[PDB]
DNA sequence: GCCCTTTTATAGGCCGCCATGCCGGGCGCCCGGCCG
DNA sequence: CGGCCGGGCGCCCGGCATGGCGGCCTATAAAAGGGC
């Protein structure tokens, strides 16, 4: 079994369930921004943890930055409050996680063609835009990006054990190259 | 634009910080000068208010302020009615004040003055006057100078553009916390009258801050806390507001707030300055409590962080006229603190605080019981355990808190504190204690701890040990935990925590912190074990010994050092040192018996040899193309291992296989790949070297530490072996070589314990020999104590100094490097060591033990007290470096001296005082430093031996041997004293400095150092003391020490001094002052810069100067014949162009001045060898000098002086290098500027002035030169800026007074 | 349906200009020769 | 003694070459609602 990848970011998605007028918050507080020209969602960050949010006037929102699930949540807890604060109220209704990214080294550098060449396939190898392989595989559907100094970084996970499982699935083809 | 817009535009655009203070200042010392301008600069600096920048913001505030200071109090010889107040124009019918939206260009674009009108009608619409919330499109000397700028700031009060009120809050403080009393008054009525007038303007203010106080509610919830961007402001500027107003508005506005609190922060900035009037009012300290009552249960976090801060100084003279209060706030206070699963805690640690401090009052026992009678849910019995979930928060400041506030309670006392007592508290709190990194947290722990365990012990260690038992043992288990080394650690299984973060613990990851803090956190259990060990009944103890006896057999390297230090503990408290008889054996064999075979902590250690080896094992001899199984491999189990064999790999093993297998594989690789492989098997070699030292370095550094705490351990415990070589011996070694401090830090306490028991046993012996190699170990750090051996030749040399010249030359190797830190940590042991021993005996320090008292007399009384005989002064002897070490002794000995040895120290003065006129340096060296200690502790004897025998006789010029210490001891006094010379001026600074103006090599630079050092030391801004204690004898009016401080601050405290000599052109008042300074330079064989402006006339202070100067040499001659004013001509270096004006210039004002021009053919050039005596004054083209340097070196000069000195400054040109030989007793720069926005000109300039003063490129660009221009680039960073002008400031104080900068105006 | 924004690993190139390091043209100055 | 000149140098400042360390752009994951 491989050495297992260390989780670097996780993406949430939250429920506030409740109507906001969008550009009244943006004149309320000094920490977010919102407009329409530049794109949907409000862009809010706070600290502890750091932290940002992009928050939908329908009553979503996409939250990211915490290193763990615990955090994360913890996180999405407080954003819930500081919502609650502001003057519109706001439940802290739902909550799912989705793209954990985590990434792995190991010593040897991997021969980027030779995989490429192996999982044709499945992967593709060009040199002329991004000095990675993207390596894409099915079960769990998870989209690994293959460096050329032994590094791989494994995205679209909903939990580590994914990630995991991936990276136990690749080592074997990492040590056929070296 | 004027130099002023660039003046306040700096406040923008200034690169530093410091530099806009800078400009600030300047507009404040203008406004000084020119209180007219006040104005002016108020409405330049005032717009910059509303601008992006918090920075911006900030300075330019800041700028009103110090300019209003700078400004005198006004006196002459419409208004919000206040309580028109009320909830309504507030709440539901004022204006919100939010984030500002775009710019409001149609009114912008007219006149300040009706767009103010226009202002002041929309806000009296905002306020909610109109009865309604209402639309834009309803509305599309004789007096207080500051009036319009009031009015302004005041409606800048409510602008949506937020920055507007961050600036203008803050200027409007400015404006009132500095001239609120003057505020609103007019002509006509008189001052008892118009007071009334200001009374009436504050409320209006009062009443407008008020209304923003709730009408603004912009917020930033970026940190999880502190949201309140510019409340907080305009409350703090309400505060500073409040200490003017009259106490009925205090008491309107008092009510206004507590109907306005059901702006909360407003009740603490009123708490802040009218604490006063709440007590003597009677009622309106009620508010403080009702506000707490209202709010102290609120779900809003936003102000329970405020509440508490407004209670502290109330509760004083509250409990005797309002006594029924307190019950109820302790009870509310401990409701809303039980609020479990809540995420902040910060204001409930002062409010943890200020129920302590009570706590320590009987009051407040009473307080407790009168609420625990109606029910045991709010008794003191049961209510404690709801502080205990609070132990492991993450803000450290609350876990102080929560440790002093425990502490407290535990301080209440009485039979009910039994109640929480039991033995929850007593796990949990030794679990905070075990893995705690923060070093305030431990400190105060441990005393908590202390004082429990003695409270619970009181009644009974049975009880106690009660208490303990049923948690004990896994605890215990906690408490020997190993140790690890970074990448490899060793967590602790979290299931032996009790219940009421921590990760990096209970991993063990080392990696984030040095291992000395987990030592710390070790001996923290440790010591909080020990005191409960020996408390409890030895019968109880069974489990307890067989734990330590694992801990002591345990095949983990750190359990052995544990476990001594455990029983260290355990004995150092017994009742009897016997009762610990049973750990005899264990500790004696710890010492005794042969260390492991291995050493488990080190197991990673030994894989990395295994490994690092057998990657060279396999690759050289299948490099000689023979690959076999059979052939010689390292086992593949690791001695250590978990069930690792008896045969498993060792180091051992390693030593045996690169003894012999290296010449055996080249022999089996002989037939030529030996030749192609050779320098790889060199490498090779020399990486296995490296990790098989580095591998057998830790074992035995690892034995030694084991050793080191088990001899503690045996001291401790009073066993004392009959046979004491190994234990004394360990102990030295221990202190010589400990790495860690804080088993430093121990075996200081035991040796000073052992030499005190070897006293008590009589044996005498053993202990000289362990006091002897200790103070004889204090000598190996070469930087105090040098080799006699090595420095004893050399004579007429400044010894101390060879630091900045040579001793930078020696790290050549690593091998020096090792000793150089093996000699840091040597003294650092030796100096407590020593320390301990001195306070132990104290008064009788000396009398304990003579042995001491003869290695810190003999030496020095045997040689010095007469002369050296020929073998002591001879470098190859035996008796050389022994004087030397008994001075170290006694220069380091001192300042742990106890005062009634003090009469032993004066015995030696006497001896030292005549020794440092020696021949032999290396003698004044240790006699500089010594000299220092003995005037920096015993103050008043070692300052008044100082000043009346080593300084009187510094003018001698015949005696060089004293010569040379007379000032090298000053500057060990300076340096080892610092700035507590500071009150001794007035017995150095002249008289050192006259040392710069005699020609000996040496001793002119280690005399420039030590004045630079002092010129740093003074104060710029602060005058001189009393000498603290000093015979009037020493002083006796000695003010000339005075004048030369007051004038070398200051060059407007200099004197006149008209020209003696019959010089043609008289002086000007401004030639006048520079010819003053220009003599209070020449007054005390100083040197310096002038730099005037050529139309002030430039040569004629120079040339007057000098020729007065000639005349004064002359003159004394006469009068006195001293060779000090000896007959030399004088040196001017001047462009070539330049020569002949000077000439004239010669001619024409003083034609007494005979002129003799190194100029014409060079025939004539190289005729005029001797000629150059024959008139008073030499003239001199740079360029004819850098050729004939060679030539023109031969004569000293009486004054040298460069003309346009601007080119000098590189410090490397072959003029800079030929000009810098000459000598003279005066010189001087001439320039247009010294310091023209570039630090690296002066260098060589001032090296020119002073060899030694500023000092050498070696620190001039390494330390202060570089940096500074690099942290001065906008594009460089961020951090260092402000801290790089500092420094920048600093460079101006040191050379600043030697220049002389005067403007064409002046 | 394509493109818009967010955040975290990332790797190398694409470009950028600051301080840095440089040294050639030219400065001022000297000066050995020869002129009168 | 008095002077002009070609040849002379140490040395300073300008234009130049140049690289450390920096955003930006690729991959490009995955919500979301949005613009068009």
């Amino acid at each position: 079994s491989g050495i297992t990848p260390t989780l670097q970011n996780i993406v949430a998605t939250v429920n506030l369930d409740c109507r906001l007028d969008l550009k009244t918050i943006a004149l309320h507080a000094r920490n977010a921004e919102y407009n329409p020209k530049r794109f949907a969602a409000v862009i809010m960050r706070i600290r502890e943890p750091k932290t940002t949010a992009l928050i939908f006037a329908s009553g979503k929102m996409v939250v990211t930055g915490a290193k763990s699930e615990d955090d994360s949540k913890l996180a999405s807890r407080k954003y819930a409050r500081i919502i609650q604060k502001l003057g519109f109220n706001a439940k802290f209704t739902d909550f799912k996680i989705q793209n954990i990214v985590g990434s792995c080294d190991i010593k040897f550098p991997i021969r980027l063609e030779g995989l490429a060449s192996k999982h044709h396939n499945f992967s593709s190898y060009e040199p002329e835009l991004f000095p990675g392989l993207i390596y894409r595989m099915i079960k769990p559907k998870i989209v690994l990006l293959i460096f050329v100094s032994g590094k791989i970084v494994l995205t679209g996970a909903k939990v580590r054990e994914e990630i995991y499982q991936a990276f136990e699935m690749i080592y074997p083809v990492l040590q056929d190259f070296r | 634009a004027t130099r002023l817009d660039r003046l306040v535009t700096i406040l923008e655009t200034g690169s530093t910080r410091l530099i806009r203070d800078t400009a600030v200042n300047q507009l404040a010392d203008w406004q000084k000068q020119h209180p007219e301008e006040l104005f002016n600069l108020l409405s330049r600096v005032v717009p910059y208010l509303r601008h992006k920048d918090w920075e911006t913001r900030t300075t330019a505030a800041k700028a009103i302020g110090k300019i209003i200071e700078n400004a005198p109090l006004y006196d002459p010889n419409n208004f919000f009615r206040l309580e028109s107040l009320d909830v309504a124009t507030i709440v539901k019918y004022g204006r919100p004040l939010l984030r500002g939206g775009p710019v409001d260009y149609n009114l912008a674009a007219l006149d300040p003055q009706k767009r103010l009108a226009h202002l002041k009608k929309t806000l009296n619409g905002r306020l909610g006057l109109l009865g309604r919330v209402f639309e834009d499109e309803e509305m599309p000397g004789a007096e207080w100078p500051f009036e319009r700028l009031c009015e302004f700031l005041k409606v800048d009060l409510f602008d949506p553009q937020w920055e507007t009120r961050h600036g203008a809050a803050m200027g409007l403080r400015e404006v009132i916390r500095v001239h609120g009393a003057g505020a609103g008054r007019r002509r006509g009525k008189t001052r008892k009258e118009n007071n009334d007038l200001n009374r009436q303007w504050l409320d209006d203010l009062a009443y407008r801050l008020l209304c923003v106080l709730m009408l603004d509610k912009f917020t930033d919830y970026s940190s999880d806390t502190s949201v309140a961007p510019i409340r907080e402001t305009v409350g703090q500027t309400l505060g500073a507001v409040l200490r003017h107003i009259s106490v009925e508005s205090v008491h309107a506005i008092y009510r206004l707030l507590y109907c306005m609190v059901t702006g909360m922060v407003g009740l603490r900035y009123v708490v802040a300055v009218r604490k006063d009037l709440l007590l003597q009012d009677g009622d309106m300290i009620d508010g403080v409590v009702r506000c707490v009552m209202q709010g102290l249960g609120d779900i809003d976090d936003d102000v329970r962080s405020v509440s508490a801060a407004t209670l502290i100084p109330m509760a004083k003279e509250f409990v005797m006229m309002r006594r029924s209060a307190l019950d109820s706030l302790i009870n509310i206070v401990w409701e809303s603190l039980s609020n479990l699963g809540d995420d902040l805690s910060a204001s409930t640690g002062k409010i943890m605080d200020l129920l302590a401090t009570l706590c320590s009052f009987p009051e407040v026992l009473e307080a407790m019981k009168v609420s625990a009678s109606q029910d045991e849910e709010r008794s003191f019995t049961l209510l404690v355990p709801r502080l205990y979930p609070f132990l492991r928060h993450t803000i450290t400041s609350v876990r102080l808190a929560v440790l002093k506030a425990l502490m407290t309670f535990a301080n209440l006392g009485g039979e009910t504190s039994q109640g929480w007592l039991n033995g929850r508290i007593l796990r949990l709190i030794f679990q905070n204690i075990i893995v705690e990194r923060d070093q305030d947290t431990l400190n105060m722990s441990l005393e908590l701890w202390t004082t429990l365990v003695r409270r619970l012990a009181a009644r009974d260690p049975a009880i106690l040990a009660d208490e303990f038992e049923a948690h004990a043992e896994p605890m215990m288990q906690l408490a020997l935990h190993p140790i690890g080394v970074p990448r490899h650690p060793i967590p602790m299984n979290p299931a032996l925590f009790q219940k009421p973060v921590d990760g990096h613990m209970i991993q063990g990851e080392v990696d984030l912190v040095g291992v000395d803090v987990l030592i710390r956190s070790r001996i923290s259990a440790a010591k909080a074990m020990g005191l409960i060990m020996s408390f409890i009944p030895t019968p109880r103890l069974a489990s307890y010994d067989t734990a330590v006896l694992q801990a002591l057999s345990s095949p983990y390297a750190s359990t052995q050092l544990a476990a001594a230090m455990v029983i260290d503990e355990y004995a150092k408290n017994c009742s009897t040192p016997e009762v610990a008889s049973r750990f005899i054996e264990p500790l004696q064999k710890i010492i005794d018996l042969e260390r492991p075979s291995h050493y488990r902590d080190l197991v990673t250690y030994v894989q990395r040899v295994r490994s690092a080896s057998q990657q060279l094992i396999n690759l050289f001899r299948d490099h000689g193309k023979v690959s076999q199984g059979k052939l010689p491999t390292l086992a593949v189990v690791v001695q250590g291992e978990p069930e690792a064999g008896p045969g498993a790999f060792s180091i051992a093993n390693a030593e045996k296989v690169v003894n012999e297998d290296f010449e055996r594989l080249k022999r089996l690789m002989a037939p030529g790949q030996r030749l192609i492989a050779l320098p790889q098997l060199n490498e090779a070699r020399e990486q296995t070297v490296e990790v098989i030292e580095e591998a057998k370095a830790a074992k035995e550094a690892r034995d030694a530490r084991i050793k080191a705490a088990a001899a503690c351990a045996l001291v401790a415990m009073k066993v004392l072996p009959k046979k004491p070589s190994p234990l004394i011996k360990a102990i030295m070694d221990s202190i010589k070589t400990e790495e860690n401090q804080e088993l430093q830090s121990r075996s200081a306490a035991t040796i000073a314990r052992l030499v005190q028991l070897f006293t008590e046993s009589g044996r005498r012996g053993p202990a000289e020999k362990v006091v002897a190699n200790l103070v004889k170990f204090s000598c190996v750090e070469v930087a105090e104590t040098p080799e006699f051996p090595i420095h004893a030749h050399k004579t007429n040399v400044i010894l101390s100094m060879q630091k900045e010249e040579d001793r930078v030359d020696h790290p050549d190797a690593v091998k020096y490097a090792r000793e150089a830190k093996a000699a840091r940590i040597t003294r650092r042991g030796a100096k407590e060591a020593l320390e301990i021993l001195s306070k132990n005996f104290g008064a009788e320090l000396l009398e304990r033990v003579p042995t001491l008292r003869t290695f810190m007399e003999e030496p020095l009384v045997r040689a010095f007290s007469g002369d050296l005989p020929p073998e002591a002064r001879d470098p190859e002897n035996a008796f050389g470096q022994e004087i030397v070490d008994a001075m170290s002794v006694i220069r380091t000995m001192t300042p742990t001296l106890h005062p009634a040895l003090h009469p032993f120290v004066m015995q030696q003065v006497p001896l030292v005082i005549k020794a440092l006129r020696s021949d032999l340096s290396v003698f004044r060296y240790m006699a500089a430093k010594c000299m220092a200690t003995i005037c920096s502790v015993i103050t008043v004897d070692g300052m008044t031996a100082l000043v009346e025998k080593v300084l009187p006789s510094i003018n001698n010029p015949l005696d060089l041997s004293f010569r040379q210490g007379a000032i090298e001891v000053i500057y060990h006094l300076i340096a080892v004293m610092g700035d507590a010379i500071l009150p001794y001026v007035i017995f150095l600074i002249v008289p050192v400095l006259g040392r710069m103006s005699d020609s000996d090599n040496q001793i002119r630079l280690i005399a420039t150092t030590s004045f630079a050092t002092l010129v740093k030391l003074v104060p710029l801004e602060a005058g001189i003391p009393d000498p603290p204690g000093l015979s009037e004898e020493l002083l006796k009016g000695r003010d000339r020490e005075r004048t030369f401080i007051a004038q070398l601050l200051d060059p407007k405290k200099i004197e006149p001094f008209k020209i003696p000599v019959a010089i043609k052109a008289e002086l000007r008042s401004y030639q006048q002052e520079g010819v003053n300074w220009l003599a209070f330079l020449n007054k005390y064989h100083l040197h310096g810069i002038l730099c005037d402006d050529m139309g002030l006339g430039k040569t004629l202070q120079t040339i007057c100067i000098v020729a007065s100067d000639h005349h004064q040499r002359a003159e004394e001659f006469a009068r006195t014949g001293a060779p000090e004013v000896r007959k030399l001509p004088s040196l001017i270096i001047c462009p070539p162009t330049l020569s002949g004006h000077w000439q004239q210039e010669i001619k024409t004002y003083a034609p007494f001045l005979t002129v003799t021009a190194y100029v014409g053919s060079p025939a004539e050039r190289r005729a005029m060898k001797d000629s150059l005596d024959k008139t008073d004054i030499v003239i001199t083209s740079y360029d004819v000098c850098r050729n004939d340097i060679d030539v023109i070196e031969k004569y000293n000069w009486n004054y040298c002086v460069l003309d346009q000195g601007h080119l000098i400054k590189n410090p490397k040109a072959k003029i800079t290098l030929a000009v810098k030989r000459l000598t003279s007793n005066h010189r001087l720069i001439l320039t247009g500027t010294p310091i023209q926005n570039n630090v690296l000109e002066l260098w060589s300039l001032f090296d020119f002035l002073m060899p030694g003063f500023l000092g050498a490129e070696k620190v001039f660009l390494d330390r202060f030169a570089k940096p500074i221009a690099n942290s001065r680039y906008s594009k460089a960073s961020s951090k260092e800026q402000e801290a790089g002008a500092l420094a920048i400031e600093a460079l101006h104080k040191q050379v600043l007074p030697f220049l002389l900068r005067r403007l064409k105006e002046e």
